[PDB]
C-alpha cells in the first residue's frame, strides 16, 4: 500500500523560496528514507538530495547546496524540501521517491505524483536523444557512465532503467541492469556491464511511447541519463 | 551517525614475534550503526604487505561466520535481513582492494549475529620476521523491537 | 597535579575508535589503542577518536600508541598529550570535573616500568604501557588524551584521540 | 612476616643440571613474583630472571636463555629455578628475591638466604673498587650508569642502595636513589640523579664494614654494580 503524496503546484516569482511536502504511508518511514528528484519542463531528470527517516541526516547534491534544505516529521511520516532563491531554471516538477536507510543501495521504485514549481560525478550519456519507431519494431537506447558502475564485491552493475509516461513520475522498469521489476513485460530487455549498456524494447506498442532514463546508483551524487523520447515513425 | 572504526594500518607490519594475531570487535546493540575497517593495501609500504590476503575478497558483501566448528563464507544481507550494502565509500569502490570497506547496519535487527573479516598479513616474510592477521569480529544484537 | 578543562570540549564529534586485543604471547592478554593514523588533519575535524578499554581480569596489559611531533611534517605539530607524565599520572572525571590523579593512589598496588621496550615509557616517546594488577578493589574510570585538534594543515584540523579505561573489581 | 627459605647447597658435576627451590610465607604468593639473583664467590651480583607469581609467566636474562628454568608451585607458594649444562663457572650462591607482579618496578627488599651450587643494557660502575676509611669519619661511593635512569613521567631516579655483609643476603638501604628503607640508619645518604650517584656514610661505624653495591631497575636486564668493598 505504498504511496507518497504530494502538495500541489505553486508559481513563485524570482528570488523567493518554496517549500513542498511529501506525505508517506502504507510503510514504517523510520526503516526508510526520500530521495528528491527534479524534472524540468521537457526535460532530464537531477538528484537533489537524500533524508534518513531514522534521524533525519541529509546528503545534498553540491549542486544545490546553499539553497535546498530537506527535513521529516516523523510522527506524520512527512518529508519535506525547501528551495531557496528561486531562478527561472528551477521551474520544474519536483519528486519524491521513497528511498532506503542508505542512499546510493537501490534505485527508486515507489515515486510520488510530482509537484510542479514555476518561476516567472559520475555522468550518464543516453544515445539517441529522440527516436522514432515503427509499431511491431525493436527501438534501442543506449547509455554510457564515464566510469565503471559494475560493484566487483556482488559482480552487479548499479544501473537501473525508467519509463515515465505524460502526467506520470518515472516508473522503475530494470534494476542491475537486466533484472526487471515485477510486471515489466519481457520485451523490455536491458544489457551491457561496466559503462556501456543497452535498453531494447522488442515488438513496439502504442502504450510504449514515453521518455526512457538511465540510472547509476553507484556513487553519489545520483545521476541519469538525459532522457530518451521515443515516438512512433 | 556513531561510528565504530576498526584500523590496522600499523598493526600488521613484520615483526619478531610473529605472527601475532591482532583482533578488534565491534559490538553492535543500537540502529545505524556504520562500521569501517581499514586494513593495508599491498604497496602502501614496500616488502612490508606483499603477500598481504583480504579475506572474504568480496568483503563487506560477503563475510564470515563459525557455524560451531566450521568457518563459512555467508552474504551479510542475507545473514541481516534488509541490511543494505553501497559500492562506494568517498567515492572510491568499497572493497579491500582499496584499502577501506564500510557497511551500515539497518535499523532493525531480529536475531543476535556475529561475523567476521581476516586482513592476514602472516604470509609476507620480511628478515626473519613475519607479518601478523587481523581479525575483524561484529557481533550484533538485536535492536529496533 | 593540574585540574583540567579543554576547550571545545564537546562542540566535537565522537568516532569511537576500537583497540585491538592480542593474547598469547606467554600467556599475556594485551590491549591496544593506536591512534597512528587516525589523528591526522581532516577535512572535517577536529573530531573525536574515543578508544574505551573494559577490563575485568588480572595482568591485563594496556598499550596505547600516539604519533609525535616531527613523526611527518607539519602533519602533527602542534600535539599535545594529556597528561604530560603519563601512565603514572592519569585523567579522571570526578564531579563533572577532569581532574588530575596518580594511578597508584587510584588503583592500589599498580606498577609502572619506566621502560616500554628499552624506550621511557612517556608518550614524548610515542608509547606507554601499564598492567593491571591481580586484584582491584574498587571499579576506577581514567583517561588519556592525544589532542591534535589545535593542529592546522591547509584547512584541514587534526583530531582529539581519547583512551577511557574501564577497571571492573576483580580477584574477588 | 615475610619470609624466603630456600634448600640446601649441592654439589654437581659439570653437565649436569642443579634445581633449587625457594618457599615463600607471610605474603599472598600470587600478588607478587621471584626474582633470581646469583653472586660468584667474592663476585658481584647478576639478575637471573624473573616469574610472575600468578600465571608463572617469566622473563630471563639472554645469558641463560636455554640454561634456566622457573617455575611456581601456587598450592605451596614454592618457586623453583633449574640451571642446565652446569659449568665450573657457575659456581656461585644462588639467591631468591621477592619481586612485583611485573619485574623492572622496584628493588629486592626480601632475599632468601642463598643456596650455595658448587660445580667441580645498562652498566653500573662503582668508582673506588676498595675503600679505607677511619672509625667515625666520612665515606663515599659512587655509582655511575651508562645511561640515565631518571624517569621523566615521575622524577624519580630507579636506582637502590645494597648492603652486604659475609655469609649473609644482600640489604637493601636505599630506593629511589634517597629515600632510606625503614630502619636504615640516617648516617646512609644516597645523593645524585641521572646518571651519577653517591653512597655516603657519615660516622662511619664498625657494622658498616661490608660490600656495597647499586642497582638499577630501571630497564631490563637488571643490572649491579660491582660492588665497593669498605673497609676500616
Amino acid at each position: 500500500q505504498v504511496q507518497l503524496v504530494q502538495s500541489g503546484a505553486e508559481v513563485k516569482k524570482p528570488g523567493a523560496s518554496v517549500k513542498v511536502s511529501c506525505k508517506a504511508s502504507g510503510y514504517t518511514f523510520t526503516s526508510y528514507g526520500i530521495s528528491w528528484v527534479r524534472q524540468a519542463p521537457g526535460q532530464g531528470l537531477e538528484w537533489m538530495g537524500w533524508i534518513s527517516g531514522y534521524n533525519g541526516n541529509t546528503k545534498y547534491a553540491q549542486k544545490l547546496q546553499g539553497r535546498v534544505t530537506m527535513t521529516t516529521d516523523t510522527s506524520t511520516s512527512t518529508a519535506y524540501m525547501e528551495l531557496r532563491s528561486l531562478r527561472s531554471d528551477d521551474t520544474a516538477v519536483y519528486y519524491c521517491a521513497r528511498d532506503k536507510y542508505i542512499p546510493v543501495a537501490d534505485p527508486f521504485d515507489y515515486w510520488g505524483q510530482g509537484t510542479l514549481v514555476t518561476v516567472s560525478d559520475i555522468v550518464m550519456t543516453q544515445s539517441p536523444d529522440s527516436l522514432a519507431v515503427s509499431l511491431g519494431e525493436r527501438a534501442t537506447i543506449n547509455c554510457k557512465s564515464s566510469q565503471s558502475v559494475l560493484y566487483s564485491s556482488n559482480n552487479k552493475n548499479y544501473l537501473a532503467w525508467y519509463q515515465q509516461k505524460p502526467g506520470q513520475p518515472p516508473k522503475l522498469l530494470i534494476y542491475w541492469a537486466s533484472t526487471r521489476e515485477s510486471g515489466v513485460p519481457d520485451r523490455f530487455s536491458g544489457s551491457g556491464s561496466g559503462t556501456d549498456f543497452t535498453l531494447t524494447i522488442s515488438s513496439l506498442q502504442a502504450e510504449d511511447v514515453a521518455v526512457y532514463y538511465c540510472q547509476q546508483y553507484y556513487s553519489a551524487p545520483i545521476t541519469f541519463g538525459q532522457g530518451t523520447r521515443l515516438e512512433i515513425k | 551517525n556513531k561510528e565504530y572504526v576498526c584500523d590496522f594500518t600499523d598493526q600488521l607490519k613484520p615483526t619478531e614475534s610473529g605472527p601475532k594475531v591482532k583482533k578488534c570487535e565491534v559490538k553492535v546493540n543500537e540502529p545505524l550503526i556504520k562500521v569501517k575497517i581499514i586494513c593495508p593495501l599491498k604497496g602502501s609500504v614496500e616488502k612490508l604487505y606483499d603477500n598481504i590476503e583480504y579475506v572474504p575478497k568480496k568483503s563487506p558483501y560477503v563475510v564470515l561466520t563459525k557455524e560451531e566448528t566450521k568457518l563459512k563464507e555467508k552474504l551479510l544481507s542475507k545473514l541481516i535481513y534488509g541490511l543494505l550494502i553501497s559500492p562506494t565509500v568517498n567515492e572510491k569502490e568499497n572493497n579491500f582492494k582499496e584499502g577501506v570497506i564500510e557497511f551500515t547496519l539497518p535499523p532493525v535487527v531480529h536475531k543476535a549475529t556475529v561475523f567476521y573479516f581476516i586482513c592476514d598479513n602472516s604470509k609476507t616474510e620480511d628478515d626473519n620476521k613475519k607479518g601478523n592477521r587481523g581479525i575483524v569480529e561484529v557481533y550484533v544484537e538485536p535492536y529496533g523491537n
